[PDB]
């Protein structure tokens, strides 16, 4: 259709508001005042058709994962109310991030007030992705040990608000603090180190290892690491300008390693519940 | 086509003093507006863009402001070369309009 | 800095058909779209129709489909306007300019005085 038609743009053209990444040299949406032309814009070829759908796609995906798994027979579970609300909290805080994201990513280039107000929720789901895929993890390896799992949420909680209220302000949105933000988010993820490490003093070395819970929490933390050191170096543009400009740069790759870890969490947990349901809802050690 | 109506037509007022030309839309135009300064025998100059973004090299007294189909642009403090034909352009389809002109006349 | 040149002042019979040169520089040419604006004698701006230098595809206004014809140089960095046929009604200034993603115009050329006269 001939209505709210544009071309992509070279960066150096680019609004200071819109410039991001420097190594995208070209194929960037100008700066478009209207929802219709930006929504629309998901089916053109630019900067940001990658992010976009692998987090439009990434949530449905969740979205299904999700309902799927409320409508589990209530046979599989010790406690299948409350086992539904922990899971029910990860799903949540994993749609809501990808929700955010592919929004942001869509409407990014609507106006500067626009993306400020997007790009807060963008940070935002982050935190509450972290902050929700700890919910399970605590309820089954805390299980037979209340008080510390309590403990942990409350912790995981008070510095997921203060990463909320902390990206709320203008210059972390500033391509300056582009390490900043991956170490804010990469420390919030990492800080499960303190309830692993008391998982590992209490159930022994042995008992950790066998359930898999460690070599499983390795892979998380090198998905972290990655991801985090992909993002803020920006590889592989940093190396080829202006030959990533659309596809595998780095925040497409860590885009794609936000769903395939959410994913690989998900296993996690779905086993520590497998594993849990086989032993029973008993303390006897 | 989409037919841009300015108004008004012309219009005088003293160095200092703040005007308003508007600028109505046939139809929703989704802040695809731009709006256009010319002197006389020369070629225009962009002022304001995407409805109120402002130019580079473009003062601070010039304002865009509008939506959907009402659309405004505010000089305040008006300056000696600030005189000439005042244009608006859509560009949210084909045919690109503009409005009839504005002739401001500083005195 | 971008430069838009258009070529001098035409002075044409009616029926003859001219061509105006819009030499583009300090950009890559192929980036942006280029447009043709008329305007007639105390009157305002006329979109005739963009060209995409890059692809080669050019949207014409209806008034004009029949009128102007946009041609390009991609080695020398120039667009062309063709008016065939020419009337009285003709007599105008025709601009080139540039768009910057979406079709507003921050770069203009000076503009080309097409003069129909009969003498
Ligand atoms: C969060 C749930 C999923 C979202 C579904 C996708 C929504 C698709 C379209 C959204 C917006 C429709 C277009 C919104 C209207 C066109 C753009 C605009 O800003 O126009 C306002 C005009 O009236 C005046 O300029
Ligand atoms: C059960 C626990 C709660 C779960 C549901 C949480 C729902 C999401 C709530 C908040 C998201 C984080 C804050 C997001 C805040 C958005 C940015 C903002 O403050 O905008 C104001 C504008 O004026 C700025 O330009
Ligand atoms: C155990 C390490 C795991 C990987 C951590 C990676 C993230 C931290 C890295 C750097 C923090 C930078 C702090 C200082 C921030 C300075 C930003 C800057 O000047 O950037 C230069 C540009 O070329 C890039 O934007
Ligand atoms: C098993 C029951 C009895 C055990 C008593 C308490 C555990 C032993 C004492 C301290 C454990 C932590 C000591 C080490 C403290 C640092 C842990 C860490 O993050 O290490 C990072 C690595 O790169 C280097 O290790
Ligand atoms: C199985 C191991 C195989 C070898 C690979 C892993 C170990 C290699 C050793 C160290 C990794 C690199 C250490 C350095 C990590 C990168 C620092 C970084 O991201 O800085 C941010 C700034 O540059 C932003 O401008
Ligand atoms: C279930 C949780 C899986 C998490 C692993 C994903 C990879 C690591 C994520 C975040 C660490 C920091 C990297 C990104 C920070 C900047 C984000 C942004 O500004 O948009
Ligand atoms: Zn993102």
């Amino acid at each position: 259709e001939f209505e709210g038609r544009w071309r992509v743009i070279p960066h150096d053209v680019l609004p200071d508001w819109l410039k991001d990444n420097d190594f995208l040299l070209h194929g960037h949406r100008p700066p478009m005042p209207s929802f219709r032309a930006c929504f629309k814009s998901i089916f053109r070829i630019h900067t940001e058709t990658g992010n976009i759908w692998t987090h439009l796609l990434g949530c449905v995906f969740f979205l299904c994962l999700g309902i799927f798994y409320m409508f589990r027979p209530n046979i599989s579970f010790v406690a299948p109310l409350q086992e539904k609300v922990v899971f029910g909290l990860f799903f949540l805080g994993a749609i809501l991030c990808l929700s955010f994201s592919w929004l942001f990513h869509t409407v990014y280039c609507h106006s500067e007030g626009v993306s400020r107000l997007f790009s807060k929720l963008d940070y935002s789901g982050i935190a509450l992705l972290i902050m929700g895929s700890f919910v399970p993890w605590l309820y089954y390896s805390f299980y037979c040990n209340p008080q510390p799992c309590f403990i942990y949420l409350i912790v995981i909680c008070v510095l997921g608000i203060a990463a909320i209220i902390v990206s709320q302000w203008d210059m972390f949105a500033t391509p300056q603090y582009r390490g900043v933000r991956a170490g804010v988010f990469l420390g919030l993820g990492l800080s499960g180190i303190i309830p692993t490490l008391h998982y590992v003093i209490s159930e022994g070395f042995l008992k950790a290892a066998t359930i898999g819970q460690i070599g499983w929490l390795m892979l998380m933390a090198s998905l972290y690491i990655t991801g985090a050191a992909l993002y803020a170096a920006r590889i592989p543009e940093r190396f080829f300008p202006g030959k990533c400009d659309i596809w595998f740069h780095s925040h497409q790759l860590f885009h794609i390693f936000v769903v395939a870890g959410a994913f690989v969490h998900f296993h996690g947990v779905s086993n520590l519940q497998e594993f849990r349901f086989m032993i029973g809802g008993g303390c006897s050690e | 086509d989409i037919q841009m109506t300015q108004s008004p037509a012309s219009l005088s007022a003293s160095v200092g003093e703040t005007v308003t030309i508007t600028c109505r839309a046939s139809g929703n135009i989704h802040n695809f507006l731009a709006w256009y300064q010319q002197k006389q025998g020369k070629s225009p100059q962009v002022l304001v863009y995407n409805a109120k973004t402002l130019a580079d090299g473009v003062p601070s007294r010039f304002s865009g402001s509008g939506s959907g189909t009402q659309y405004s642009l505010k000089i305040n403090s008006l300056q000696p070369e600030d005189f000439g034909s005042y244009y608006c352009q859509q560009f949210w389809s084909t045919p690109y309009t503009f409005g009839g002109g504005t002739k401001l006349e500083i005195n | 800095e971008v430069l838009l040149q258009q070529s001098g002042p035409e002075l044409v019979k009616p029926g003859a058909s001219v061509r105006i040169t819009c030499k583009a520089s300090g950009y890559t040419f192929t980036d942006f779209n280029m447009d043709w604006v008329k305007q007639s004698p105390g009157k305002s701006l006329e979109w005739i129709g963009d060209f995409n230098p890059n692809s080669g595809g050019s949207i014409y206004n209806q008034k004009f489909k029949d009128k102007a014809t946009f041609t390009v140089d991609k080695s020398s960095s120039t667009a062309y306007m063709e008016l065939r046929s020419l009337t009285f009604e003709d007599t105008a200034v025709y601009y080139c300019a540039r768009e910057t993603g979406t079709a507003w115009f921050a770069y203009w050329g000076q503009g080309t005085l097409v003069t129909v006269s009969a003498a």
